[PDB]
C-alpha cells in the first residue's frame, strides 16, 4: 500500500523499474482522498478562526525571525512553511482569490475545507468522487445565479460616496484599523475615485503609493492628493517650504556632458587644457541658466549632480532636489501636470509642473526628512502616508488598506452588492437545498452537502462572536424562510438586529462569486487526485 | 553578415557627421549586398554560420528563404545534392556555382519541423530515407538494417 | 611595567567591574599622568567598604550621597594642606620628578633624568603664560644598545630616516629645505602619455626629461640650500636616481621618505615653510641650522641630528636607549610620567606632601 | 598547519621598479572585506565588519568618508561605470544592496527582493549583475 | 491514523504479492517434474550438499520468509 | 524492509551454466591429478 | 488577436494612452536607446566644440530614429529590444504606446 | 483538528505552530519578562544594568535607557519583539517614555491575561480597553496647561522639564547643572528643531561636574602648516570644493603628447589652475577657510602665504553646523564674491582639552550650533552622559514645538486611571471589567515608581487615588522623602507629547499582540 511495488521478480533475480523506487512512497485509492481531505481541513480550521469582526490575528514568524501580525488570509497562507502539496493548493488558491478580487481569501479556504469535509462521508458511502465533483458544479451554478438574483446595485458617482464608504467599511470591519474604521474607508474610496477612468474602466494601482512611517498616530494617516518622496532639498541651506513652485523634472545629471560611446578627449597643449577648464566652467553655468530661464521655481532630478551645480542652483534661489527614483519622477509628472525633459536644452515653460506647495517634513528625533509635493491643480495620482506605534501595524494597515481599495476597485468593475454577515450564504444554501429537491435522488447527495459545506460561514461567524452556531444559523434560516429577506444574516457585532441591509454590512456581487467559484473548482481538482508519488 | 577584418576592427570616430552615418552607410552596405544576391535570381540562401538581423530583415525585404547548417557535413551534402559551390564571400553567385532544386519548403513531419530540398527526378548525388517508428531503438534498429 | 594603567590594559580583564577600573585608570592617566596606581587601589578600598555598609543595610544611593560628601570634604582637606609654587623655583620641580621616578625601574639613573624631564617640559613652554603642556611637543626616539645612562636631550631634530646620499653625512652651516613635491619625470595629474613616432622623438624624450630634473635641481641650489629634505610620496616617486645623481654632484644631503605626520613637528623644529611646488622655492623659505649630520650609535643603528637652529621654537627632542627593548619601553614610560607630573605643576601650581601624608590627614 | 602561508609575497622584493609603492594602508585592521581600487587610483574603498564602507586616499592616507547604514556586514562592494562620482553598490549580509554617493554621503537607492557577494556593474552602468539584475532607471 | 507500528498492503497489492511468492515457489521445483526432470544440488552455506528431486526436501531445505510460500511448502 | 520471498543470502544458479560449471569442475579435479598415473609418475607436496 | 503581458515599463510610461480606436502598430526589432555607436567604436577628439558636437551627434541619432518611428503615422510601438526612458518619454509626449522587450513569439 | 495534532503532517522539518493555549502563554510569557526586565530602571529611584556583548569585541554598555537596553539583547520571542519595536518608535518620536510605555504595555498584558483566565473574550477586552483609552486620552488633554505665551512662565517649564527626564538618570547628581546646561543649548537653537546641530564631544578624565556648553564652537580638526594659529575678527569662508588634485569633470579627457616638455608645460598650467582658484578664494577678503574635502600641499601652502587659516575635512555635519554658528553660505563655486555671505566670529584659537586640541570659535555671529563638552571618570560613564543629555534634549525641544505640559509623579497616571474608573463605573457588561483591569496597569505604574524607591507602594497609590477621586488633580508622589504632594508646587512636570505618545503606543501595541491566537514559525536558516 505504500513505496509501491516489490517483488524481485518470481525468479529471484532483480526486479528494479523505477530509479529509487525502495526510496519512493505511493498512496493510492481512498485512503489518499482521505489524507488529502484531513489535510485541507486542517488548513481550512486553522484559518476560521480570523473569520469575521470577531476574528483573530495571527502572528507569523518567517525564517529570519521576523514577525508578521496579520488577519489576511493570503498572507498567513503565503507566510506558512507548509510541506504537503493539497496545502500548498490552498495556498495557492488564498492567493488566487487576493489577485483577482483582493477581499475574501479566508472565506475561500473555509468554504473549500467544508466542501472536502462533506466529501469526505460522501465517499464513505460508496460514491465516486466524479459525482461529487459533478454536484458540487451543479450547486454551485445555482448558488451562482441565485446571487445575481438577489444582488443589489450601487451608485458609483463620486458626489455621493456613502454606499462606497459602507462598503470599504465593512471590508475594514475584521481588520485592526477598526478604531479608525470611517477615516480609513473614506481615504480608500477617494484614493480609489481620484485615480480611475470613468467609463467603468481599469484603476492603475501604480498611481495609488502607499508609504509608512513609524511615530505618530494610526490616526495620522491621511490621502495627499500629490507625491510624498523619501528625498530633501539637496542643499542644507536651501528654504525649507516653497509655494506655487513650477517645477522642472529633468532625468539628466547636473554634470558635465559624457558621450555613451568609448571617448578620449585629448589634451595637446596648455590652451587646450585652459578650453577645456573654460568649457567646464560655460557649460554648468549654461545649464543652470537655462534653468532658471524657464521660470521655475523648483527642479528635480533622477541621477544626483555635483558641488557647483549644487551651489549654483542655491545662488540663483533654485530649490532643487536630487536621487529621485524613477517611478517617483514618474508619480511627481502625472500628479503636477509638468512633461519629463531628458535634457536641458529641451526645457521649455509648458513643460513645467505646477505644486500648490512643497515642504520638506521632519518625523520627530529621527534627522529622517521626506519630501511633500501636494495642491496640484488636477493630480492624477494620490498617495497615502501610514503612520503607527510599530512597524507590524503600519504593514498590517497597509495590507487592510489595500483590500479596502482592491474592494472599491472590484465595485468601479461591477456595481452589484450582496449583503454579507453569512446573509448570501444562507440564502444560497436554502436556493441549493430548493433546487436539490427536484434533482434525481442520486446528485442530491452532492448538492445538500454543498449547501451544508455553504452554511459554515454564518457558523464560523457564530462561534466567533461566542453565540452558539448551530442554534442561531437554525433560526436566522428560519427567519430568511418565513418572511422574504434575503438579508438576514449573523449579528456579530450584537447591535440588535439580524438585518445586514440596515447594520450596512455590504459585500461586492463579483467577490461571493469568485469565492464560490474559484472553492468549487479547487475542490473537483483535489478530488479527481488519487495517486501521489512524493520521493 | 558583412564580413570584418581577422586582426582587430575600431571604429575611429573623429567628426560628428562620421558618428551620425557610420550605421546608416553600413545598413546601406547590408541591403547592396542582399539586393545583388537576390538580382540573380536567387531565392534560397544557404548559411553554414550564424545570421544577422539586418541581414535577415533585408533578405526577407526581398522574399528569399534562409536555411542554417552548422555542420559542415550538412553544408557539403547539400552542395552535392543540389549542384552549387559554397561561396567562401558574401558575393552574388554566378550561373554555374548557382544550385536548383525543384521544391523547397518548410514542412512538419509528425512532432519534428524540418526543411526539405526535394527534386522530382529519379535521380541526383545524394537520396534520403525518411524512418517512421514508434520508438526510438526501433528506427536506430531499421537504420542498421539499411546500412 | 610599574605603570598602573598599563598593568591593566594589558591584562584582559573580564569582569564589567574590573573593565570600568581599567577605563578609571584611563582617564586618570590622561587627565594627571600619576597616580594611576593608587586611583585604582582607592577605588577597590572604597567599595570593599560598600560591602559592609551594603551587608547593614544601608541603600546604595545613601551610600554614593555620603561618598560624594566625603569627596567635597576631601577636596577641601587636601586644597588646605598644600601650598603653592613657582615654576621658577626649579628644586620644588626636580624634587616633583624624582618622587615621580623613585617607584619606576629607572631609579638609580633619576640624577640623570629628573633634571633632564624639568628641562624638556621648561623648553616647550613659556613659563610666564602657559596654562597647559602639550606632551606632542616633546618627541620620544627610542634606539636599542647602550645604557640608560646615554639618554640625551636633544635641543634640535632627530630623525631615524637614512641619507640617501653617501659620502656626505655632515654638514656645516646647513639650510635645510622641505620639499613636498616629487623630483622625477614629469607628470600631470590627468591621464598623460608620450606617444612617439619618429626614431628622433626617442632620444628627444630622453634628453628633455634630463633637462626637466637638471632644471629643477638647479633652482632647487640656487637658493643656497644644501641639506634637503623629501616628504615621502606615492604614486609618484619623489626622489628619481638621475635627480639623486645631480643632487649629488651639487653637494646637497639629501633625505626622503618623510613621513606626512612630521612635517608640522619639523617645520615647528627648524623653521621650515613646506614647500609644494618649485616655483615658491625660494631661500626664505629655508631653516638655517648650525649643524646636520648623521651620527652612528656604536653598530646599534643610525641618527641624523640636526642640532642648533637659528629659531627654535619650543619644541625639544629626547632619545632613550637601553641594553634591551623592555626597559627601553618601561624607561619610556617613566619619562613619559615624569613629564606628566611636570605638566601637572604647570596646570595646577600648588604642592603637597607624599609618602601617604596626603591619605592619613585625609583618613584622620 | 592552518596557516602554511606566512611566507606569503609580503617581502615584495624588486629592483626598485616604481611598483614598490604598494601604500598598504591596512590602519583600521579588523577584516578588510574588499579592498577594491577605484578606477581613479586616487581612493580606495574599504569595507569592515562592522558594516561600515570606508573610503580613504593614498595619497593623503586620511579615511575620506565612512559609509554606514548597512543592516549588516557588507562582504561585497564594487565602484562606478568609469568614475561617475564613484556611485557605488555595498552588497552585504542584510540581503539589501544599496547604492552611495560621496557628493552626499547618502543612500541613494536601495534594492531588496533576493547575502548578496557577486556584484557586478553592467558595461553601460544602467544595472549591475546581483548575484540577479537590478535596473538604475527603474529601481 | 491507524497509528500501528508497522506496514500494512491492502487491495490488488497483497493479492498480487501472495500470487507473486506462490508463483516463486512453483517455479522452485517446476524443473524437477516427470521423466525427463533433472535433480538439483543443494548447498547448505557450510558445505553440505543435497543432490534431490523430491519436492518436499526441496522445500524443507529452502528457507522461506513469505508466509504464502511457507503455505506451499507446509502443503 | 523488502518482501523477500527467499532469504537474502539465497543464491540460485540454472540452465546450460550449471552443467558446465560441473562438467568443468570435474575436469580440474581430473587435471589436479592427471600426472600421478604410471610407472612414471612424479610426486606432489601437500 | 493577439494578447501578451506588460514587459518591464521604463519611467514615463504611465502617462502614455492605454486605448487606441484604429493603431497603426510599427513590429521593430530595434533598440531604441542611448547607447555606445557599436562594441568596437572609440572616439578620438581634440577639441571641446568637437566633443559637444560628438554629444549633441548620439542625442540627434537617437532623436532621428524616434522623429521617424513617429512620422510614419504608428501609434503603438512594439519592439523586441529594450526601449529606454527617452524613448518612453518621447512616445509619452506625442500620446504613442511603446513597449520594450517583447517576446520574439 | 489543528493543523500540528493532525495525523498527516503538514509543515516542513523545523515548521512549528502555537494553537490557543500555547500562543497566548508565549505572548504574555514574552511581555511580561520584557516589562519585568525593563522596569526597576523606572522612577528617580531607578538603578542601571549592565550589558555585555559576547561579540568579538565584547562592547560594554552601562544605562537606564529603556530602549537601549531592549535594543541590545537577543530576543526570540515575537510578543518580546513587538515591544522592543514598540519602544524604539517611542524613543524615535519623542526622547522620554521608553521605558514607560514598556512597562504600561506588559502590564496591560498581564491584566489581559488574568480576564482571559476568568474567561472573557479576547474582543471584548479590547474593546473596554479602546474605551478606556479614549476616555483617558480625553482627560489627559482637558488636564494639560499651556506656558508658551508667557517667557518667564516657559522657562520655568523648561527647567522643570529637564530636571524630571534627568531625575532617573545618572546625571540627577548634577541635575541642577546639567539642567542649566541642557535647557541652554535647546534655547539656543533659536526654535529650530535641528538636534543635530547640537554637538556632545566625550572627553575622557575629569569630574561629570566639569561639562560645560561652550559659548561658542569647538571643532576637532586641524589647521595647516604655516597658517596661523590665532584669529581676531575672523572671516569665515564656508566651502564644499574638491581643493584637491582638482580634475576635470570631463572624465575621457587625457594628455597626449609627444615630448616630456609639453607635459612639464600641462602639469605647470594645472598648478596654474590651482593658484588661479585659491586666488579667486581670497579675492573674497577672508582669514579663515574651512573646506568639507581635503586641502593638498600646494593651496595648503598657498593658504599659509596668504596667512589665512585653512581647515581641511570637515565633514558635512561639521559644515553645516559651522553655517549655523557663523552663519556662512556653505560655497562651491567663486565666481561671485558679492553674492557668497562670510561667518564672523570675534576670536579662533586652539584650546587643550584634557590631552587633544580642539579649534574654539568664540564670540559666534548667530551661535544657532552648541557644542558639549562631557568629562567623565569611565568610558561608560560618557556614553550613559551623552544618552540622558539625548533624552532632555530631546524632550526640551519637542517642549518648544508643543508647550503644552502635564505633571509627573504619577499624577497624570492617576488621572487618566480615574477618569477610566469613573467611565467604567456606568458601563455594563465585562467591558466594565476590562476597563477596569486597564486603570489597574495605569495605576500600577506609579506603584512601579514608588516600588523602586523602597516606599510603602500600596499605601501611597491609595492616598494618590483617594485624592485624584476627591478632586485634589495635581496630587502626585514626592520621591524626596516618600509623601504625597503638589506636582504644581513641586515642579515636576512633563511633556504633554510624551505622556500622550506613551499611552497611545501601549495600549496600542498591548491590543495588537492580545489579537493574535495563534503563531507559526517558518523553519529557521540556522
Ligand atoms: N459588521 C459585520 N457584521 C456581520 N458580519 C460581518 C461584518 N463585517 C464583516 N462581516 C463578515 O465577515 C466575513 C469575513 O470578512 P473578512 O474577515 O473581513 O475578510 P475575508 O472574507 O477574507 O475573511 C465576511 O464574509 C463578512 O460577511
Ligand atoms: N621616596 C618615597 N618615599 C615615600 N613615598 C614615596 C616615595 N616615592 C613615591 N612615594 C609614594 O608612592 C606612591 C605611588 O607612586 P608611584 O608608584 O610612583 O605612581 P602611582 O601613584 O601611579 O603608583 C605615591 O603616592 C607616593 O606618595
Ligand atoms: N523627581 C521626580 N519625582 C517624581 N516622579 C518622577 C521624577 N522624575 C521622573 N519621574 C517619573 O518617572 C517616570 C519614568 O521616567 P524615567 O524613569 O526618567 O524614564 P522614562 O521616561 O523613559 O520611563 C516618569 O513618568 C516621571 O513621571
Ligand atoms: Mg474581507
Ligand atoms: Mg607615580
Ligand atoms: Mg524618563
Amino acid at each position: 500500500a505504500s513505496m509501491g511495488t516489490l517483488a524481485f521478480d518470481e525468479y529471484g533475480r532483480p526486479f528494479l523499474i523505477i530509479k529509487d523506487q525502495d526510496r519512493k512512497s505511493r498512496l493510492m485509492g481512498l485512503e489518499a482522498l482521505k489524507s488529502h481531505i484531513m489535510a485541507a481541513k486542517a488548513v481550512a480550521n486553522t484559518m476560521r478562526t480570523s473569520l469575521g469582526p470577531n476574528g483573530l490575528d495571527k502572528m507569523m514568524v518567517d525564517k529570519d525571525g521576523d514577525v508578521t501580525v496579520t488577519n489576511d488570509g493570503a498572507t498567513i497562507l503565503s507566510m506558512m512553511d507548509v510541506d504537503h502539496q493539497i496545502a500548498k493548493l490552498m495556498v495557492e488558491l488564498s492567493k488566487s482569490q487576493d489577485d483577482e478580487i483582493g477581499d475574501g481569501t479566508t472565506g475561500v479556504v473555509v468554504l473549500a475545507g467544508a466542501l472536502l469535509e462533506e466529501a469526505e462521508q460522501l465517499l464513505d458511502r460508496g460514491i465516486h468522487p466524479i459525482r461529487i465533483a459533478d454536484g458540487y458544479e451543479q450547486a454551485a451554478r445555482v448558488a451562482i445565479e441565485h446571487l445575481d438574483k438577489i444582488s443589489d446595485s450601487v451608485l458609483v458617482d463620486i458626489k455621493d460616496t456613502e454606499p462606497l464608504i459602507q462598503t470599504a467599511k465593512t471590508t475594514l470591519g475584521s481588520k485592526v484599523v477598526n478604531s479608525c474604521h470611517r477615516q480609513m474607508a473614506e481615504i480608500a474610496v477617494n484614493a480609489v475615485l481620484t485615480v480611475a477612468d470613468m467609463e467603468r474602466r481599469d484603476v492603475d494601482f501604480e498611481l495609488i503609493k502607499v508609504e509608512g512611517k513609524v511615530g505618530g498616530r494610526l490616526e495620522d494617516t491621511k490621502l495627499i492628493k500629490g507625491v510624498i518622496v523619501d528625498k530633501d532639498f539637496s542643499h542644507p541651506q536651501m528654504p525649507k517650504k516653497v509655494e506655487d513652485a513650477k517645477i522642472a523634472i529633468l532625468t539628466c545629471p547636473f554634470e558635465p556632458p559624457k558621450p555613451k560611446t568609448k571617448h578620449k578627449l585629448d589634451v595637446t597643449s596648455v590652451e587646450d587644457y585652459k578650453a577645456l577648464q573654460k568649457y567646464e566652467k560655460e557649460k554648468f553655468e549654461e545649464m543652470i541658466q537655462q534653468i532658471k530661464e524657464t521660470g521655475a521655481n523648483l527642479a528635480i532630478c533622477q541621477w544626483g549632480f555635483d558641488d557647483e551645480a549644487n551651489h549654483l542652483l542655491l545662488q540663483n534661489n533654485l530649490p532643487a532636489v536630487r536621487w529621485v527614483g524613477g517611478p517617483e519622477i514618474e508619480l511627481i509628472a502625472i500628479a503636477t501636470g509638468g512633461r519629463i525633459v531628458p535634457r536641458f536644452s529641451e526645457l521649455t515653460a509648458e513643460k513645467l509642473g505646477f505644486a500648490g506647495l512643497v515642504q520638506e517634513i521632519s518625523f520627530g528625533t529621527t534627522k529622517d526628512k521626506m519630501l511633500v509635493i501636494e495642491q496640484c491643480k488636477n493630480s492624477r495620482a494620490v498617495t497615502i502616508f501610514i503612520r503607527g506605534g510599530n512597524k507590524m501595524i503600519i504593514e498590517e494597515a497597509k495590507r487592510s488598506l489595500h483590500d479596502a481599495l482592491c474592494v472599491i476597485r472590484n465595485l468601479i468593475r461591477d456595481n452589484r452588492v450582496v449583503y454579507g454577515g453569512g446573509a448570501a450564504e444562507i440564502s444560497c444554501a436554502l436556493a441549493v437545498s430548493q433546487e436539490a429537491d427536484k434533482c434525481p435522488t442520486l446528485e442530491q447527495y452532492a448538492m445538500r452537502a454543498f449547501a451544508d459545506a455553504l452554511e459554515v460561514i454564518p457558523m464560523a461567524l457564530s462561534e466567533n462572536s461566542g453565540m452558539n452556531p448551530i442554534q442561531t444559523m437554525t433560526e436566522v434560516r428560519a427567519r430568511q424562510v418565513k418572511e422574504m429577506n434575503p438579508a438576514l444574516g449573523i449579528d456579530c457585532l450584537h447591535k440588535g438586529t439580524n438585518d445586514m441591509k440596515q447594520q450596512h454590512v455590504i459585500e461586492t456581487l463579483i467577490g461571493k462569486k469568485q469565492q464560490i467559484s474559484l472553492a468549487t473548482q479547487m475542490v473537483r481538482m483535489i478530488l479527481k487526485i488519487d495517486d501521489i508519488r512524493k520521493p | 553578415d558583412g564580413m570584418i577584418t581577422e586582426t582587430k576592427g575600431t571604429v575611429l570616430i573623429k567628426t560628428a557627421e562620421e558618428l551620425m552615418n557610420f550605421s546608416k552607410g553600413e545598413e546601406n552596405l547590408m541591403d547592396a549586398q542582399v539586393k545583388a544576391i537576390a538580382d540573380t535570381g536567387a531565392n534560397v540562401v544557404v548559411t553554414g554560420g550564424k545570421v544577422a538581423d539586418m541581414a535577415l530583415h533585408y533578405a526577407n525585404k526581398y522574399n528569399i528563404m534562409l536555411v542554417r547548417l552548422n555542420s559542415k557535413w550538412d553544408l557539403r551534402r547539400l552542395c552535392k545534392t543540389v549542384g552549387a559551390t559554397a561561396l567562401p564571400r558574401l558575393t552574388p553567385p554566378v550561373l554555374e556555382e548557382m544550385g536548383h532544386c525543384d521544391s523547397v519548403y518548410l514542412s512538419e513531419v509528425g512532432d519534428t519541423q524540418v526543411v526539405v530540398f526535394k527534386h522530382e527526378k529519379e535521380d541526383g548525388a545524394i537520396s534520403t530515407i525518411v524512418l517512421r517508428g514508434s520508438t526510438d531503438n526501433l528506427m536506430d534498429d531499421i537504420e542498421r538494417a539499411v546500412d | 611595567t610599574n605603570d598602573g594603567a598599563t598593568i591593566l590594559k594589558q591584562m584582559q580583564v573580564l569582569h564589567p567591574a574590573a573593565r570600568m577600573l581599567v577605563e578609571l585608570s584611563k582617564a586618570q592617566d590622561i587627565e594627571a599622568g600619576d597616580g594611576t596606581t593608587s586611583v585604582v587601589i582607592i577605588a577597590g578600598s572604597l567599595l570593599d567598604s560598600c560591602t559592609k555598609l551594603l551587608q547593614k543595610g544601608i541603600h546604595p544611593t545613601i551610600i554614593s550621597e555620603s561618598f560624594q560628601k566625603a569627596l567635597e570634604k576631601g577636596i577641601e582637606i587636601l586644597t588646605d594642606m598644600s601650598r603653592p609654587v613657582e615654576l621658577s623655583d626649579r628644586e620644588t620641580l626636580l624634587n616633583s620628578a624624582t618622587t615621580s621616578l623613585n617607584s619606576k625601574v629607572v631609579s638609580q639613573y633619576s640624577s640623570l633624568l629628573s633634571p633632564m624631564s624639568v628641562n624638556a617640559v621648561m623648553k616647550v613652554i613659556d613659563p610666564a603664560t602657559a596654562t597647559s603642556v602639550d606632551l606632542r611637543d616633546i618627541k620620544i626616539v627610542k634606539k636599542l644598545g647602550g645604557t640608560i645612562d646615554d639618554c640625551e636631550l636633544v635641543e634640535g631634530l632627530v630623525l631615524t630616516q637614512k641619507v640617501s646620499n653617501s659620502g656626505i653625512t655632515r654638514v656645516e652651516k646647513a639650510k635645510i629645505g622641505l620639499i613636498q613635491f616629487c623630483l622625477s619625470a614629469p607628470k600631470t595629474d590627468m591621464d598623460n602619455q608620450i606617444v612617439v613616432s619618429d626614431y628622433a622623438q626617442m632620444d628627444r624624450v630622453l634628453r628633455e626629461e634630463r633637462a626637466y630634473i637638471l632644471n629643477l635641481v638647479k633652482q632647487i641650489k640656487k637658493t643656497g640650500c644644501n641639506v634637503l629634505l623629501i616628504q615621502k610620496s606615492i604614486l609618484r616617486d619623489a626622489l628619481s636616481d638621475l635627480a639623486l645623481h645631480f643632487l649629488n654632484k651639487m653637494k646637497i644631503m639629501v633625505i626622503k621618505d618623510i613621513e606626512r605626520e612630521d612635517i608640522e613637528f619639523i617645520c615647528k623644529t627648524i623653521g621650515t615653510k613646506p614647500v609644494a611646488h618649485i616655483d615658491q622655492f625660494t631661500a626664505d623659505m629655508l631653516g638655517s641650522a648650525e649643524l646636520a649630520e648623521e651620527v652612528n650609535l656604536n653598530g646599534s643603528g643610525k641618527l641624523l641630528k640636526i642640532t642648533g637652529c637659528a629659531s627654535p621654537g619650543k619644541t625639544v627632542t629626547i632619545v632613550v636607549r637601553g641594553s634591551n627593548k623592555l626597559v627601553i619601553e618601561e624607561a619610556e614610560r617613566s619619562i613619559h610620567d615624569a613629564l606628566c607630573v611636570i605638566r601637572c605643576l604647570v596646570k595646577k601650581r600648588a604642592l603637597i606632601a607624599g609618602g601617604g601624608a596626603p591619605e592619613i590627614e585625609l583618613a584622620l | 598547519l592552518d596557516n602554511k602561508c606566512s611566507v606569503y609575497p609580503l617581502t615584495f622584493d624588486k629592483n626598485e621598479n616604481m611598483a614598490a609603492k604598494k601604500k598598504s594602508v591596512a590602519m583600521h585592521t579588523n577584516y578588510l572585506s574588499a579592498c577594491s581600487f577605484t578606477n581613479s587610483d586616487m581612493q580606495i574603498l574599504t569595507a569592515s565588519g562592522d558594516g561600515t564602507c570606508a573610503l580613504w586616499d593614498v595619497e593623503s592616507g586620511q579615511l575620506l568618508q565612512s559609509f554606514h547604514g548597512h543592516g549588516a556586514d557588507v562582504l561585497c562592494l564594487d565602484l562606478a561605470p568609469s568614475e561617475t562620482g564613484n556611485t557605488f553598490v555595498s552588497g552585504g549580509c542584510d540581503k539589501k544592496a544599496m547604492v552611495w554617493d560621496m557628493r552626499s554621503g547618502q543612500c541613494v537607492q536601495a534594492f531588496e527582493t533576493h547575502d548578496i557577494n557577486s556584484v557586478r556593474y553592467y558595461p553601460s552602468g544602467d544595472a549591475f549583475a546581483s548575484g540577479r539584475l537590478y535596473d538604475l532607471r527603474a529601481d | 491514523p491507524l497509528s500501528v507500528f508497522g506496514d500494512r498492503s491492502t487491495g490488488e497489492t497483497i493479492r498480487s504479492q501472495n500470487v507473486m511468492a506462490a508463483a516463486s515457489i512453483a517455479n522452485i521445483v517446476k524443473s524437477s517434474l516427470g521423466p525427463v526432470g533433472l535433480d538439483k544440488m543443494l548447498v547448505d552455506d557450510i558445505g553440505d550438499v543435497t543432490i534431490t528431486n523430491d519436492g518436499a526436501t526441496i522445500l524443507k531445505l529452502l528457507e522461506v520468509e513469505h508466509p504464502a510460500a511457507k503455505v506451499l511448502c507446509e502443503l | 524492509r523488502p518482501v523477500l520471498v527467499l532469504s537474502q543470502n539465497t543464491k540460485r544458479e540454472s540452465g546450460r551454466k550449471v552443467q558446465s560449471g560441473n562438467i568443468n569442475a570435474a575436469k580440474t579435479i581430473a587435471d589436479i591429478i592427471r600426472t600421478c598415473l604410471g610407472p612414471k609418475s612424479m610426486m606432489k607436496m601437500l | 488577436g493577439v494578447a501578451f503581458k506588460k514587459t518591464f515599463s521604463y519611467a514615463g510610461f504611465e502617462m502614455q494612452p492605454k486605448k487606441y480606436h484604429n493603431p497603426k502598430i510599427a513590429l521593430l526589432n530595434v533598440e531604441l536607446e542611448l547607447k555606445a555607436e557599436k562594441d568596437n567604436a572609440e572616439i578620438r577628439v581634440h577639441t571641446v566644440e568637437d566633443y559637444q558636437a560628438i554629444v549633441d551627434a548620439e542625442w540627434n541619432i537617437l532623436y532621428d530614429k524616434l522623429e521617424k518611428i513617429h512620422h510614419s503615422g504608428a501609434k503603438v510601438v512594439l519592439s523586441k529590444l529594450p526601449i529606454g526612458d527617452v524613448a518612453t518619454q518621447y512616445f509619452a509626449d506625442r500620446d504613442m504606446f511603446c513597449a520594450g522587450r517583447v517576446p520574439e513569439e | 483538528a489543528s493543523l500540528s495534532l493532525a495525523p498527516v503532517n503538514i509543515f516542513k522539518a523545523g515548521a512549528d505552530e502555537e494553537r490557543a493555549e500555547t500562543a497566548r502563554l508565549t505572548s504574555f510569557i514574552g511581555a511580561i519578562a520584557i516589562g519585568d526586565l525593563v522596569k526597576s530602571t523606572l522612577g528617580p529611584k531607578g538603578m542601571d544594568k549592565i550589558l555585555l556583548s559576547s561579540g568579538r569585541d565584547a562592547s560594554l554598555m552601562v544605562t537606564n535607557d529603556g530602549a537601549t537596553i531592549l535594543k541590545n539583547i537577543g530576543v526570540d520571542n515575537p510578543a518580546a519583539k513587538v515591544l522592543v519595536d514598540m519602544s524604539r518608535v517611542q524613543d524615535d518620536e519623542v526622547g522620554d517614555g521608553t521605558t514607560s510605555v514598556t512597562v504600561l504595555a506588559a502590564e496591560l498584558l498581564r491584566e489581559a491575561e488574568s480576564l482571559i483566565a476568568k474567561k472573557i473574550h479576547p474582543q471584548t477586552i479590547i474593546a473596554g480597553w479602546r474605551e478606556a483609552t479614549k476616555a483617558a486620552r480625553e482627560a489627559l488633554l482637558s488636564s494639560a496647561v499651556d506656558h508658551g505665551s508667557d517667557e518667564v512662565k516657559f522657562r520655568q517649564d523648561l527647567m522643570n522639564i529637564a530636571g524630571t527626564t534627568l531625575s532617573s538618570k545618572l546625571l540627577t547628581h548634577h541635575k541642577d547643572h546639567f539642567t542649566k546646561l541642557a535647557v541652554e543649548a535647546v534655547l539656543r537653537l533659536k526654535g529650530s528643531g535641528n538636534l543635530e546641530a547640537i554637538h556632545i564631544i566625550k572627553k575622557l578624565g575629569g569630574s561629570l561636574a566639569d561639562s560645560y556648553l561652550d559659548e561658542g564652537f569647538l571643532l576637532d580638526k586641524k589647521i595647516g602648516v604655516n597658517q596661523p594659529k590665532r584669529i581676531e575678527n575672523a572671516k569665515i569662508l564656508i566651502a564644499n570644493t574638491g581643493m584637491d588634485t582638482d580634475k576635470i569633470k570631463i572624465f575621457g579627457s587625457r594628455v597626449r603628447v609627444d615630448s616630456t616638455a609639453k607635459v612639464a608645460e600641462i602639469e605647470h598650467a594645472e598648478k596654474e589652475k590651482m593658484k588661479e582658484k585659491v586666488e579667486r578664494i581670497l579675492k573674497h577678503g577672508i582669514n579663515c577657510f574651512i573646506n568639507r574635502q581635503l586641502i593638498y600641499n600646494y593651496p595648503e601652502q598657498l593658504f599659509g602665504a596668504a596667512g589665512v587659516m585653512a581647515i581641511e575635512h570637515a565633514d558635512f555635519a561639521g559644515v553645516e553646523r559651522l553655517a549655523l554658528v557663523t552663519g556662512g553660505e556653505i560655497a562651491s563655486t567663486f565666481d561671485h564674491p558679492e553674492l557668497v555671505k562670510l561667518g564672523s566670529c570675534k576670536l579662533i584659537e586652539e584650546v587643550m582639552i584634557g590631552e587633544d586640541k580642539l579649534i574654539h570659535f568664540s564670540g559666534v555671529a548667530l551661535g544657532e550650533a552648541c557644542t558639549i563638552v562631557l568629562r567623565g571618570a569611565t568610558q561608560q560613564i560618557l556614553d550613559e552622559a551623552e544618552r540622558s543629555l539625548h533624552d532632555a534634549l530631546c524632550v526640551l525641544a519637542q517642549t518648544v514645538k508643543d508647550s503644552r505640559t502635564v505633571y509627573g509623579g504619577g499624577c497624570s497616571e492617576m488621572l487618566m486611571a480615574h477618569a477610566v474608573t469613573q467611565l467604567a463605573n456606568r458601563t455594563p457588561g465585562k467591558e466594565a471589567v476590562a476597563m477596569e483591569s486597564y486603570a489597574k496597569a495605569l495605576r500600577m505604574l506609579p506603584t512601579i515608581i514608588a516600588d523602586n524607591a523602597g516606599y510603602d507602594s500600596a499605601d501611597l497609590v491609595a492616598q494618590l487615588r483617594a485624592a485624584h477621586s476627591e478632586g485634589n488633580t495635581t496630587a502626585g508622589l514626592d520621591m524626596r522623602e516618600g509623601t504625597i504632594g503638589d506636582m504644581a508646587i513641586l515642579g515636576i512636570t512633563e511633556s504633554f507629547q510624551v505622556k500622550r505618545q506613551v499611552l497611545l503606543s501601549a495600549a496600542e501595541a498591548a491590543e495588537v499582540i492580545l489579537r493574535v491566537d495563534n503563531i507559526i514559525k517558518a523553519a529557521p536558516r540556522k
